[PDB]
């Protein structure tokens, strides 16, 4: 099944934008834009609740978005590195999947479409939790682990 | 009244600061969600919107 | 099903502590720490009116809680002892399973999660009924029949 939704940001390890729906979204704790031509020129807004920088997608790549919903049944769910179980209203992966620098990675639905972006991690125990956003009934709302570290 | 004139002054501009601050804390979520809309009301108190 | 969330307490007859969701929780009838590593340096809230003492989980153990409910439909569930059914709102089992020192046990739904801890038992003839705590309605309450003995 397709992974590739995702565009990379620096020519370093530092994590990547999603796009999303109608927008363009990104972590805001990481910095340096131009693994893509269009990071070079939309105007970001940015919120310190929520480490989102978001931008409305450009006329030429309006037809490419990813689909998404607010949606979150308990159980399993897929990320680049593989399967990702929600349950006690928490993501959860084996330690050792996901790293620093592996963050604005979607979490998809297996019906196809995003509902979280990854920004962190935690390590206790090691079955590592993760610090995400999602959007509840139609407004963006962060989740964090006791201890979690950006991503 | 130089004094005063200019506390005042920086009173009104200290005001339209909820611009600056209040307007963000509000509206910011309307702004980051992937396709969700602000409702009608809300989007003629933030002057923000002629429709979505 | 595993019983191995369970960690004892003392060199004693005297009990276990259940690491259960975001927290230790143990019976507050009973004594003596320090026959596991996590209970010697947590601080522990308390109350009488429920009978636990409890603490919210060190930042190495919580992959390793017992997942919870307040589900509870009239049936079978499990616990150390084997079966003991929940009717007419008591829990229950076979007269002479448990003893003193067997409080602070958890039991289980047969899906695998937590719904209530015991607390001691009360007898008539080849009747028997646990003293539990448990979190109907999101909120701890004591269940308690009469005559009902500490374990």
């Amino acid at each position: 099944n397709d992974c590739i939704f995702e565009v990379k940001h620096e020519g370093k390890v530092t994590g990547y934008a999603c796009l999303v729906g109608d927008k363009v979204m990104k972590p805001a704790h990481v910095k340096g834009t131009i693994d893509n031509a269009d990071l070079a020129k939309l105007a970001f807004k940015r919120s310190s609740k929520y480490d989102l920088e978001c931008a409305q997608i450009p006329v030429h790549m309006k037809s490419d978005a990813s689909k998404f919903t607010h949606e979150k049944p308990e159980g399993y769910y897929n990320w680049h590195h593989g399967a990702v179980q929600y349950s006690g209203g928490r993501f959860t992966i084996p330690t050792g999947a996901g790293k620093p620098g592996d963050s604005g990675r979607p979490i998809f639905d297996n019906k196809g479409r995003v509902v979280a972006i990854v920004l962190g991690g935690a390590n206790e125990g090691a079955r590592t939790a993760l610090s995400v956003v999602t959007w509840n009934k139609d407004i963006v709302t962060k989740i964090t682990p006791e201890g979690a570290e950006e991503w | 009244v130089s004094v005063a004139s200019f506390v005042l002054l920086s009173m009104v501009g200290v005001a339209v600061g909820m611009c600056m601050c209040a307007r963000r804390r509000c509206i910011t979520p309307y702004e980051l969600t992937p396709g969700a809309t602000v409702p009608f009301l809300l989007s003629l108190i933030c002057c923000i919107r002629t429709a979505k």
